[PDB]
């Protein structure tokens, strides 16, 4: 068996050599050149070793004897002095193409992540197969055809411009042949992903932590007390996030608010989610909006989805999943986005 | 457990495993019951063979567990091991041996011109040329014996990556291969932790020729190559993407490979004629396969 | 698969049917259009509500909804003669609600129970009180507000006003109590986190 499985390294490397050649061409080019220069470099350089010991293997008597073997000998170290100059001036041409290529990392780490995100997306449902082709199409759809870049010049610009269309694209494409049930899912591992690929927030791997299993932190039965205003589940809850640091004081503070009791029996609670986080230093938005999830999840379970969705429109925007609210559009997706070779599967629920 | 330590004892016998100066480790990870208490070098070589055999069972258990597909593992997967593991030690050592005689030739030729330049310019400069050339083979000559003393361990692993790693993911291939090497580790085996597999198991020319047959630069397609180069069974490509049929397609376009499918009407006619004359050919849709290539 | 919610539903139903189907001689013809649609809409919406919004899981389509719209366009023409303007009271109210009562969306009715709350929807929502300024399609939706009538007579107006329905429904909407999706909403929360958990 040899099996061809896709990797995260093999898959950044693609997709930052693409991003390089649509919006470096230059760049891109001189790269190319100079991995071509590098290969056939260290092939002469290995061919001038050999030769140079087969010439020393390959001597009678002594070197000289023969000025033909010394004139041999002067021309392959000649040779391979000047290879090896060429090699430092290859090297320093690849140091430029390098700190121009390192602003392009994050996109293509993004690529990977999104990619492997949509083939674990197979695990929730066996409907949901996609090729790297299809993620390919995404990014070539985000590079090449996106109209956001039409008039836009500056390359920060354009690599924000095309790492925004990237998770939007992606998920409007995987999520038109999702079910909508999971849609939000999905949107809330781009939202990750993108909560990932921000420089200024924190990694909030312990609240997330806590956000899945959670139920996991056995609590006995002294271990739970009867919170007035609280069901038994309600106050597990409580217990349970109150293991975070940031919740330690989190039965005091529900106790000390009365008027607590009314937003758990609002409407829409996660659009009031009272401050019952302590921290010292203000949350981002961001993690307003992990505390906010994590409260809703203690105490409004009911309201958890709406909440998620608040969290994706504070990570991608409010209208990121806007589209599945529409109406297949889809005329232009076969038109443009469906090649001939490609079948349009067409599943439908009884 | 006893029939995989008798193969690999039986199949080792040309193998060079004797290692006088080899301590046997207090802990001695043995997986043989029968194993001699003060077992030798070419014991323990053998034991860890028969360990690496089981960790794949072990690995597709694991793999099982999780709802993960596994392949099932046969002694057939054994004796490419094994197999391999002669080939690969035996190639070693005759490179090894060949270099060094290669670098003492020099280095002795090199001496000899200092002696005839002491007994005038030109060489002079010659020799203050080929300075450096005379201190990295003087070098290279003093890691021989390190060399050697590692080349046993280095093939044993090569060769169990090359029978097993195949079908696994990056994920268990280094899953894999860290598991046999903290074994070897174990049990006293030399081997080499700074070279890489695909660096050890294929050179740079086979590599710059991959690449110029579009092989992706990945390790692991890499990895895919060395086992579509070295296979003693034929290889079962598994390729979503199919780049990997344009890699074969590429590599043997010189000796004429034909392209066919299972479903294909002529297939059969194809097959026999690959067979008459020699010629590569390519199967494509394996999953329809015709148990007529079973001899 | 069956769309979201209410105003996804009838954004469907608007896109599928022509706009030179809706926008006919008679001018009325729209609204009656929109008041299908709505009703089409919070139908297949009480549908989700598996035991309490019908006592049984039926399929009402797009077949019901064409069969609808056919006896639509058939009845108005039939009362209609070529007329720009019908009155509301002329409108055939009672072909239209016995004919969907019984075979549109009706024959595949078989509770009497369900059949009744299927006559009650009619009777509600095909009047001649459809075309008054103050009509009501829903009523206390959140306790205090409630869903009006739009005031359009073109079909692009159904279509602004339904654009414009917030993003706040509830099964309210749908003549359901307002926890009728607690518990339902509950397991898909779970099932997000049980989701989200197994692709890490």
């Amino acid at each position: 068996f040899v099996n061809f499985t896709v990797t995260r390294s093999s898959l950044q490397s693609q997709c930052l050599n693409e991003v390089l050649k649509a919006e470096r061409p230059d760049v891109d080019e001189k790269r190319s050149d100079l991995l071509k220069l590098q290969g056939e470099f260290q092939l002469r350089l290995r061919q001038l070793e050999k030769s140079l010991l087969q010439a020393l293997n390959e001597v009678k008597g002594r070197i000289l004897d023969d000025d033909t073997i010394i004139t041999t000998l002067e021309n392959l170290k000649r040779e391979a002095a000047e290879v090896t100059r060429k090699v430092e001036e290859t090297d320093i041409v690849m140091q430029e193409v390098e700190t121009v290529s390192q602003q392009y990392l994050p996109l293509s780490t993004a690529c990977s992540s999104i990619y492997f995100t949509m083939e674990s997306l197979k695990q929730i449902h066996f409907l949901y197969q996609y090729s790297l082709q299809f993620f390919l199409d995404i990014y070539h759809n985000v590079l090449y055809e996106n109209p956001n870049l039409k008039g836009v010049t500056d390359h920060t610009q354009r690599l924000s411009i095309i790492t925004k269309d990237l998770f939007q694209v992606a998920f409007n494409r995987v999520a038109r042949g999702m079910l909508h049930q999971d849609h939000i899912t999905f949107a809330m591992l781009l939202a990750r992903i993108k909560l990932k690929g921000t420089v200024g927030e924190p990694t909030y791997d312990a609240e997330f932590q806590h956000f899945l299993r959670g139920n996991e932190i056995v609590l006995s039965a002294g271990s739970t007390p009867r919170i007035q205003g609280l069901t038994v589940e309600q106050a597990e809850a409580v217990v349970r996030l109150s293991c975070l640091p940031a919740f330690k004081d989190l039965i005091a503070k529900v106790q000390a608010d009365e008027q607590f009791g009314i937003w758990l029996d609002s409407s829409s609670p996660e659009q009031t989610v009272p401050y019952l986080w302590s921290e010292e230093t203000p949350a981002t938005p961001i993690g307003q909006a992990i505390h906010r999830l994590l409260l809703i999840q203690a105490f409004r379970p009911d309201r958890l989805l709406a909440m998620a969705h608040m969290f994706v429109s504070t990570n991608l925007g409010e209208s990121f999943m806007s589209i599945m609210e529409q109406p297949l559009d889809l005329t232009h997706i076969v038109g443009t986005e469906v090649k001939p070779n490609t079948p349009v599967l067409m599943c439908s629920v009884p | 457990t006893e029939a995989l330590y008798q193969v690999g004892k039986e199949f080792t016998s040309k193998m060079d495993l004797e290692k006088p100066n080899y301590i046997v480790p207090d802990y001695m990870p043995v997986v043989y019951d029968k194993l001699p208490q003060p077992p030798s070098h070419r014991e323990a070589i053998v034991n860890s063979c028969v360990f690496v055999h089981q960790t794949l069972h072990q690995a597709n258990a694991r793999l099982a567990k999780r709802g993960g597909r596994t392949m099932a593992i046969t002694p057939r997967h054994y004796l490419d091991f094994i197999n391999h593991y002669a080939n690969l030690f035996h190639e070693k050592r005759s490179e090894l041996e060949e270099q060094q005689m290669h670098l003492n030739v020099g280095l002795r030729k090199i001496k000899e011109t200092v002696d005839q330049v002491e007994e005038v310019n030109r060489s002079t400069a010659l020799l203050k040329s080929l300075s450096a050339e005379r201190e990295r083979w003087e070098k290279t000559s003093e890691t021989f014996k390190n060399q050697m003393s590692t080349i046993a361990g280095d093939c044993l692993l090569s060769a169990a990556f090359i029978a097993y790693a195949g079908y696994f993911d990056q994920q268990m291939r280094q899953n894999l291969f860290t598991t046999w090497s903290h074994h070897l580790q174990q049990a006293n085996i030399q081997f080499r932790t700074d070279i890489a597999r695909t660096e050890y198991l294929s050179n740079a020319d086979e590599r710059l020729r991959w690449q110029a047959s579009s092989l992706p630069a990945d390790d692991l397609c890499t990895e895919n190559a060395i086992m579509l180069k070295r296979f003693n069974r034929y290889p079962l490509i598994i390729d979503p993407s199919g780049q990997a049929t344009e890699f074969i397609m590429n590599e043997y376009k010189d000796r004429k490979i034909t392209r066919t499918s299972f479903l294909d009407d002529a297939f059969r006619k194809n097959l026999e004629s690959a067979l008459r004359f020699g010629n590569p050919l390519l199967v494509q849709d394996v999953e329809s396969y015709d148990p007529v290539l079973n001899p | 698969e069956p769309p979201p919610g209410v105003k996804a539903n009838m954004l469907r139903t608007f896109s599928s049917i022509p706009v030179s189907r809706i926008c006919k001689s008679p001018n009325e013809r729209a609204r009656l259009y929109f008041l299908l649609a709505w009703f089409h809409a919070i139908i297949q919406e009480r549908l989700r509500y598996a035991p309490l919004g019908w006592s049984k899981k039926y399929e009402f389509g797009e077949s019901d909804l064409r069969s609808a719209c056919d006896t639509v366009d058939t009845w108005l023409d039939d009362t209609a003669k070529g007329r720009q303007n019908i009155s509301p009271d002329k409108i055939p109210w009672s072909a239209l609600k016995t004919l969907m009562a019984q075979s549109i969306y009706g024959g595949r009715v078989d509770n009497e129970f369900d059949q009744r709350l299927l006559n009650t929807f009619l009777e509600r929502l095909f009047t001649t009180r459809s075309f008054d300024s103050e009509f009501k399609l829903a009523c206390k939706v959140d306790g205090h507000k409630d869903i009006q009538m739009p005031d359009g007579i073109r079909r692009e107006e159904f279509v602004q006003w339904v654009e414009l329905l917030p993003d706040t429904q509830t099964p309210s909407w749908l003549g359901l109590p307002n926890n009728a999706e607690r518990v339902l909403l509950t397991t898909q929360g779970v099932d997000m986190i049980s989701k989200m958990l197994k692709m890490q």
